[PDB]
């Protein structure tokens, strides 16, 4: 459960990400099927090769569902309801897998936003990703 | 562990890297991200906050000595087992500390590298390490497992 | 999170626990301590003897915060503020304490209650015994 | 791992588990409780409700499975990584489990015991039986190790 500064935290890195949220969602993918060959299972019917451009795509679905998340941080359920009904029922995907692309964001994040990126902030986003996941990953419909 | 190929790219880039201050930026993190790990850091005094975290020279001390035994376990990267089973002891037997923490760190530790040169350190050059530190992970977690 | 059939079925199970809580929870706090010795290393200051009067005390005390938590299933950060603060900022209890102790309360109400802990209710009960962890282990102030 | 007594008293207790039974909850109970599991039991049918689950015939003879290379593992306590080494090849290498799950299949088969057993699951047996599925969730994770 996060803070009024997680919060404060979260809107401005997410800010600051701006315009480039796609491609940002894009890079966190592509480094955790890299790093987590793993999770690849996932996305069977995926072009999974380096530039992919489905993974280009996807990553800008992923990106889009976190900006809704930040503008819904007090209602994160009520906003991730059609997710957690494709990522807990449909798809079942393992909660493990969640901190994968999460470490794989906050990594991507970090090399983009050198300044930005500051321990408190990662703290917060940290926080962010982890109550992000247990909506997905949780049957509350 | 790595192939050959992979455990030269993995030495050139750690060649690179400054032990001060990564060391201490990724202890530090450890500390403000996950703050139940304060607790085995008390006698260190004031972390109270981030700013009284980073700053603390008692912390920036230790993340040095972190850093230092990984460096040499980046020397030793066939046999971490071996290289940690000191440091498994002590961590594991004496301090109580839980194997889950040794993740974490390793991956606070890709987070700062990767913070400290961006594009440099590439999708391709992270993968290498986190098998890295999966494995150190591993063998401090050796005297559960 | 937790559904509408979730809520249901922890008050119903609560309910079924009634005046043992104490009692329950006193067994949980042994189990714990018994199975995983690392746990002890938080309550220096306590006799964990076997029937300790102090575990026996304070086994009384954690079931009297689940069972207000259970009364406020719907804000447990507003309800339970003050045990976070606690186990969060004074204690800074490893959340994999959390675990140890909901499996020892699991264990707990498995062998006290056989007929009334169906596989249901068991994960009725480890959800929200998830969350309770959570917010005792998550810095809102 | 064990010694002499936790051993002999955990082997005893053992003789009482009817596994045909008792591995079927618990493989059921692992699919209701943690329901990402499932996915791994596609082909087992129908697994929409806990009813479902519970009574899913697939589900209870592979149940029956598990328990039985659980007895194994009881008399082979001593060498439990020798023992689970095609297994561990087979849930590590071509399933693909986290390691994770091991453990909730551990602690769910602990908890079956105790709802099977009740008081008759000492707290003092309760605790030798952990280090039991802790043991061999090890060893399963050991292609991971
Ligand atoms: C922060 C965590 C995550 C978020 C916000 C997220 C978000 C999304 C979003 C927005 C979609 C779009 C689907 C649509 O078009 O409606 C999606 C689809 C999907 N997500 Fe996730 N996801 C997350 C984590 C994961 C993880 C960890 C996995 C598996 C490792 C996963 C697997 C999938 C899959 C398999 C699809 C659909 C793929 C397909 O269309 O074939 N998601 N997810
Ligand atoms: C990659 C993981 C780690 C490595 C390589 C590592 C390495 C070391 C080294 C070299 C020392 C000091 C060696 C010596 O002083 O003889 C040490 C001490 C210590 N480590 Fe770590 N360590 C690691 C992880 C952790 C973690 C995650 C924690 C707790 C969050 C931890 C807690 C401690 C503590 C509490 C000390 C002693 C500090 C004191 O004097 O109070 N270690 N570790
Ligand atoms: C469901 C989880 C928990 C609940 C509901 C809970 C509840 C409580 C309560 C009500 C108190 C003290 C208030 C009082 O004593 O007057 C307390 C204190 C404490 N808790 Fe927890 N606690 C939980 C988890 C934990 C865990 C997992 C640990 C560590 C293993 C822990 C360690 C402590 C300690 C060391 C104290 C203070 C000791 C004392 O006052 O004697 N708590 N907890
Ligand atoms: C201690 C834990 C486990 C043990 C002892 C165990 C044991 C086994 C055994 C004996 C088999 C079948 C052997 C064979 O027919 O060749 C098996 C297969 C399987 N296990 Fe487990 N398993 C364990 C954990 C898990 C977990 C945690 C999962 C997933 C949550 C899992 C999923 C599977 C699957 C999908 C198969 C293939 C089953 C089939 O289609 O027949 N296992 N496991």
């Amino acid at each position: 459960v996060l803070s009024a500064a997680d919060k404060g935290n979260v809107k401005a890195a997410w800010g600051k990400v701006g315009g480039h949220a796609a491609e940002y969602g894009a890079e966190a993918l592509e480094r955790m099927f890299l790093s987590f060959p793993t999770t690849k299972t996932y996305f069977p019917h995926f072009d999974l090769s380096h530039g992919s451009a489905q993974v280009k795509g996807h990553g800008a679905k992923v990106a889009a569902a976190l900006t809704k998340a930040v503008e819904h941080l007090d209602d994160l359920p009520g906003a991730l309801s059609e997710l957690s009904d494709l990522h807990a029922h449909k798809l079942r995907v393992d909660p493990v897998n969640f901190k994968l692309l999460s470490h794989s964001l906050l990594v991507t994040l970090a090399s983009h936003l050198p300044s930005d990126f500051t321990p408190a902030v990662h703290a917060s986003l940290d926080k962010f990703l982890a109550n992000v996941s247990t909506v997905l990953t949780s049957k509350y419909r | 562990m790595l192939t050959a190929e992979e455990k030269a790219a993995v030495t050139a880039f750690w060649g690179k890297v400054k032990v001060d201050e990564v060391g201490g930026e990724a202890l530090g993190r450890l500390l403000v991200v996950y703050p139940w790990t304060q607790r085995f850091f008390e006698s260190f005094g004031d972390l109270s906050t981030a700013d009284a975290v980073m700053n603390n020279p008692k912390v920036k001390a230790h993340g040095k000595k972190v850093l230092d035994s990984f460096s040499n376990g980046m020397k030793h990267l066939d046999d971490l087992k071996g290289t940690f089973a000191a440091l498994s002891e002590l961590h594991c037997d004496k301090l109580h500390v839980d194997p889950e923490n040794f993740k974490l760190l390793g991956n606070v530790l890709v987070v700062v590298l990767a913070r400290n040169f961006g594009k440099e350190f590439t999708p391709v050059l992270q993968a290498d390490f986190q098998k890295v530190v999966a494995g150190v992970a591993n063998a401090l977690a050796h005297r559960y497992h």
